[PDB]
DNA sequence: CACTCTCGATG
RNA sequence: AUCGAGAGA
């Protein structure tokens, strides 16, 4: 059970208006343009058709100018990944790459086949947010019921009995290596 | 993505009142937002109509 | 038979419902109540009956649409502390 | 007295038609705002004064 | 605004002046593309609106049962099957403008009365 | 005849088509 | 109200005009970054009439603002109220001209008196947020109530 | 449980009177109301004792020990 | 509700009932005047619970 | 941060 | 007695 934050820097006023991502026990949070340049998309524009669906909205790409301006150090995969992994030598890089596959939004994938998914995923993410934030739409309501779910015995016992058949499989495991 | 989205909408619920589909699958339509959410996720409260 | 349907809060965003069947037709009781005629017409789906909005407690209340809301969920609470047979054996 | 509850009839009614006469001015873009707020906000203070003038 | 791309690099190219032309040429900063500029216009900031106004509008919208549908007459090809909504733009001070959309020639045609 | 529409007293013979076969604890059961 | 002029709501609404607080952001449509080499001759054909006016070392980078007609009667102020508000804060670094109130678009052009173009930005930027046309401060909102 | 042998409010006797009314309810196919008239259960009191009644008894009985 | 279009800024959509106690209300004027309850109740509970902290 | 009865599993 | 749960005003 991973959380994803997509945090947009600077509000209704400020310059430094930059877009950055939080990661899995990774450090500091990482711009955006970094981790489509660690996905396999790197250069612009491809990440901005991977965000803004319509090339003729012109607003949405001005408030993704600093997103660029932001990921403009980085302009290769490798360096990407290093940069992932210099906050989380070239280990990092294989520890960088094991996020973007195992805790990176896992509930597309969890393989390693599948980059462009999570790309445009995070596209996909990214325009919500400009979205909500050029008021074009509202907040979402966190108190809508279809965006909520009821656990009954099914679930509560699922979890419980993957809980203790675990534990008994583990106990197994020392009475088996006991041997 | 996918184009045409009527006939797909329009086969879908008619799969899921024939039975071939899950009734409690839960299939949304979202027309000015373009988009398309299936639903087969458990927990989720419905009701008869 | 595609009579019924099975809807959650999701999908109902997306549909119209009609309160009562006879919202599909084309001088009054001064005592009954005042209902808004109906503005909508594209409707898919129709209220089995309205009267199912409510939970088990709350069918006992006879009337509740002629009661204070709160006066409701008090009855709704005290339902549960009243005696009689609760099982046969 | 039923004539009594014909007078409270038509006094819902024409504070209805009196919401729907506002909200038809709003949508003509003519709703001019209150100094201070919105014409959303106007629109919504008038509906809601004349709802609770109809029930009073 | 809309700003263009290198042919080579594909990346954002920022803009740059040509002095002693006195001319705008965009840059690309990844290679070492030049382009000359369409339009003056670099910058744009609008602090007031209309897009996002007659937004979500596509071909099957006559087919949302959730959405209105009034007695106004089509000022293009005079149909009065129509649907309307209003402004999607959710800002807290939007007008409270109607904006129909004719279900006969796809026509958008508002109830603004002043423009 | 047999295709004439619902009245809002027939709704009660089909929510007694439902509980019938669903009872009133359906979701622990199910 | 003072003391003397108790019943004089037109006093109140001077008052009133004067406490209220208004920013330039406030009353602002949009605003544009072009680039207008010569400064006697504007690429934009509206600007046309404005410069020539405006004539009975500089920057190429215009710096456009375009004002909301209505607004500018809501506050109560004129261009000139803007232009000297913009010019009295910039002082000799920024030079400001404008069109009149009775034209048909109410317009201000600035220019700076490398790495020049994102360097305007800011400059509106302070435009739009530490500009206080008229009012006091924190005041967000004044109602003349009886 | 089983019909209350006297009416709670007035006192008239009507725990005579449950088979009485179930014949007359099934054997004379009557409604609830003539079948009350007929038992002589006029005021509405002890009306009220024999149609509110629910004869649990006879589920009671389903029941060996 | 889903009873209603979209963009219905009408009374009743809005949650006015026009029906009196006497009169019974309808299954959306039951609900809206369930949520104004419900929210009575909540603001009851949270009003009890601050003023007994102010209090001591 | 804001008096009771109670139940029912735990040391 | 020690921790959770229901409920009374
Ligand atoms: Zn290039
Ligand atoms: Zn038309
Ligand atoms: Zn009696």
């Amino acid at each position: 059970i991973s959380t994803l934050q997509v945090k947009l820097y600077g509000r209704e006023g400020s310059s430094a208006r930059t877009i950055k991502a939080t990661l899995p026990y990774i450090k500091q949070d990482i711009p955006i343009v970094i981790i489509f340049r660690a996905l396999g998309i790197i250069p612009d524009g491809e990440i901005l058709e991977h965000i803004c669906y319509d090339v003729n909205d012109w607003q949405m790409l001005e408030m993704l100018k600093p997103c660029v301006e932001d990921g403009f150090v980085i302009q290769d995969r490798e360096t990407a990944l290093d940069f992932i992994g210099r906050r989380g030598k070239e280990k990092r890089i294989q520890y960088a790459k094991d996020i973007l596959q195992k805790e990176f939004l896992p509930h597309i994938t969890q393989l390693e086949g599948f980059e462009s998914r999570k790309a445009f995923f995070l596209g996909y993410m990214i325009n919500r947010l400009l979205l909500c934030a050029l008021d074009r739409k509202d907040q979402d309501d966190r108190d809508h019921f279809g965006k909520k779910r009821l656990d009954l015995a099914g679930p509560l016992l699922a979890q419980l009995f993957k809980t203790l058949f675990k534990k008994l499989t583990k106990d197994i495991f020392r009475y088996m290596q006991r041997t | 993505v996918h184009r045409n989205p009527a006939r797909l909408m329009e086969t879908l619920r008619t799969l899921r009142r024939k039975g071939d589909i899950n009734p409690e699958v839960s299939m949304i339509r979202d027309i000015r937002e373009k988009e398309l959410k299936i639903f087969t996720d458990a927990g989720r409260v419905y009701r008869p109509l | 038979e595609g009579l019924v349907e099975y809807i959650d809060a999701e999908e109902e965003e997306s549909i119209l419902i009609a309160m009562q069947p006879e919202d599909l037709e084309p001088d009054v009781d001064p005592a009954k109540r005042i209902r808004v005629s109906h503005h909508a017409t594209t409707f898919t789906h129709c209220e089995i009956h309205p009267s199912m909005i409510l939970g088990v407690a709350a069918s006992i209340i006879p009337f509740p649409d002629h009661n204070q809301s709160p006066r409701n969920t008090y009855q709704s609470a005290m339902g549960k502390q009243a005696m009689g047979v609760f099982l046969t054996n | 007295d039923g004539p009594t509850m014909r007078e409270i009839t038509e006094t819902i009614a024409e504070a209805k038609k009196k919401v729907l006469d506002v909200t038809k001015e709003a949508q003509a873009n003519l709703l001019t705002a209150k100094h201070g707020m919105t014409l959303r906000e106007s629109f919504e203070d008038n509906v809601v004064r004349f709802l609770n003038e109809a029930r009073d | 605004t809309t700003f263009r791309f290198c042919r080579d690099c594909n990346n954002m190219l920022y803009p740059r002046e040509d002095k002693e032309n006195n001319r705008l040429l965009f840059e690309c900063r990844t290679c070492s593309y030049v382009e000359e500029a369409g339009s003056p216009l670099v910058y744009r900031h609008e602090l007031i609106t209309n897009i996002g106004e007659t937004a979500g509008v596509v071909q099957d919208i006559g087919s949302d049962p959730t959405l209105p549908r009034s007695d106004r007459e089509c000022p293009k090809c005079h149909s009065r099957e129509n649907v309307f909504f209003q402004s999607q733009q959710r800002r807290k001070d939007t007008s409270m403008v109607l904006f129909f959309v004719c279900l006969s020639c796809s026509h958008i045609f508002t109830s603004d009365q002043k423009n | 005849d047999e295709s004439a529409p619902i009245t809002a007293e027939d709704s009660w013979a089909v929510i007694s088509a439902f509980f019938r076969e669903k009872g009133l604890v359906s979701q622990q059961l199910d | 109200l003072e003391p003397g002029h108790a019943a004089d709501q037109e006093q109140a609404k001077l008052i009133r005009s004067a406490i209220e607080h208004t920013t330039l952001k406030s009353v602002t449509i949009a605003s544009e970054i072009y680039y207008d080499p010569d400064p006697r001759s504007t690429v934009i054909p509206e600007d046309e009439e404005i410069i020539q006016l405006h004539f009975s070392q500089q920057s190429p980078w215009l710096l456009r603002l375009e004002l909301d007609r209505a607004a500018m009667n809501d506050k109560d102020l004129t261009m000139g109220q803007v232009g000297e508000r913009i010019k009295q804060t910039f002082k000799n670094d920024l030079f400001v001209i404008w069109s009149e109130d009775n034209d048909e678009k109410l317009i201000i052009r600035c220019r700076v008196v490398a790495e020049e173009d994102h360097m305007l930005k800011k400059i509106e930027n302070t435009m739009l947020e530490n500009i206080t046309l008229r009012g006091v401060e924190n005041i967000e909102r004044v109602v003349m109530m009886k | 449980m089983i019909v209350p042998v006297r009416c709670f409010s007035c006192g008239k006797v009507v725990g005579d009177k449950w088979e009485s009314y179930l014949n007359l309810l099934q054997e004379d196919e009557l409604d609830e109301g003539t079948a009350l008239s007929r038992l002589g259960l006029k005021r509405y009191c002890c009306r009220r004792m024999i149609l509110t009644h629910v004869d649990l008894i006879e589920k009671f009985l389903r029941y060996n020990p | 509700l889903p009873h209603f279009s979209k963009d219905d800024y009408s009374p009743e959509s809005k949650g006015f009932v026009e029906n009196s106690y006497l009169r019974g209300l309808t299954p959306q004027e039951f609900f809206f005047h369930a949520m104004g309850g419900r929210e009575g109740l909540i603001d009851t509970a949270v009003k009890t619970a601050e003023t007994g902290y102010i209090q001591r």
